[PDB]
């Protein structure tokens, strides 16, 4: 049998550190999307940050650059603070769950 | 002020439903404007609905709205892997969260 659900792909950096006020970029690349959909979350707070095309949270500085058709899924960051270290999730809307965890460091 | 400040206009009513029956969690807001109320699951930090979307692909899973005030998120025949606390959020700067929990028996 095989349920023919998305996947990810695991060669994406998952470990990034960027200076401060530098942008971040989070790279979550999903293969056979068919009908589900793939969002960013916040790990910490549990913060919805995007959904699909479009942007949950309203800090301006969190966007998805996806363009259509395409597998590439990436979070950018910009004007990133030392506050936005964290975690960061891509997780797809299977039931339950598709998620691919993300480790993100702002240094002085 | 600013013009638009929503805020939670209650706490969430922890619910108790039996196996099979349907429950339904209720999240109560003021002044919504143009912001956006979603529901997750804490437990397993999984999105479920974004306004009058389901996101999650658990077809158990409905949302409904009153006025913009009242978002009640319904679970059909429930299991008992349902139990756990709920997130009711709104996507203010910052963001608000509350919590309720779902019991089954
Ligand atoms: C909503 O419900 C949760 C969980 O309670 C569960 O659901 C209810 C509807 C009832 O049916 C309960 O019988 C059922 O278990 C409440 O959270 C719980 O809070 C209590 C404390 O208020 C936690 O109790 C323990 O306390 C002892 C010391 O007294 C400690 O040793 C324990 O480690 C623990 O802290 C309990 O763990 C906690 N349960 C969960 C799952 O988080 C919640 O308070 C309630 N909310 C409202 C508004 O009623
Ligand atoms: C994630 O990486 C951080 C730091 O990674 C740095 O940048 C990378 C590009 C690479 O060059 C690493 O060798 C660098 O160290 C690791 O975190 C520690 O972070 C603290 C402060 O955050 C720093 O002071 C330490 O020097 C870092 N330690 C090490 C050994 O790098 C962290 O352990 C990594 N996490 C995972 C899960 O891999």
């Amino acid at each position: 049998a095989d349920p023919l659900l998305p996947y990810f792909d695991f060669d994406v950096p998952r470990n990034l550190t960027v200076t401060v006020g530098q942008t971040g970029f989070l790279h979550c690349r999903v293969e056979r999307l068919g009908d589900k959909d793939v969002s960013w979350i916040r790990k910490r707070d549990l913060h919805i940050l995007t959904a699909g095309g479009t942007t949950y949270t309203s800090d301006q500085r969190f966007q998805v650059l996806r363009p259509d058709g395409s597998a590439n899924w990436t979070l950018q960051i910009k004007y990133p603070q030392p506050r936005d270290s964290g975690v960061y999730e891509c997780q797809i809307n299977t039931e339950p769950k598709m998620s691919l965890s993300y480790t993100f460091n702002v240094v002085e | 002020s600013r013009i638009v400040d929503p805020k939670f206009s209650s706490p969430i009513v922890n619910m108790t439903a039996p196996v099979g029956r349907d429950a339904f969690l209720t999240c109560v807001v003021q002044d919504l404007g143009p912001y956006k109320v979603a529901w997750l699951r804490v437990d397993t930090q999984t999105i479920l609905t974004i306004q009058n979307h389901v996101i999650t692909k658990n077809q158990r899973i409905g949302i409904a709205n009153s006025e913009h005030k009242t978002w009640t998120m319904r679970i059909k025949d429930i299991k008992e892997s349902d139990k756990g606390w709920y997130m009711c959020q709104i996507n203010t700067d910052p963001m608000k969260s509350q919590m309720g929990y779902l019991d089954v028996v």
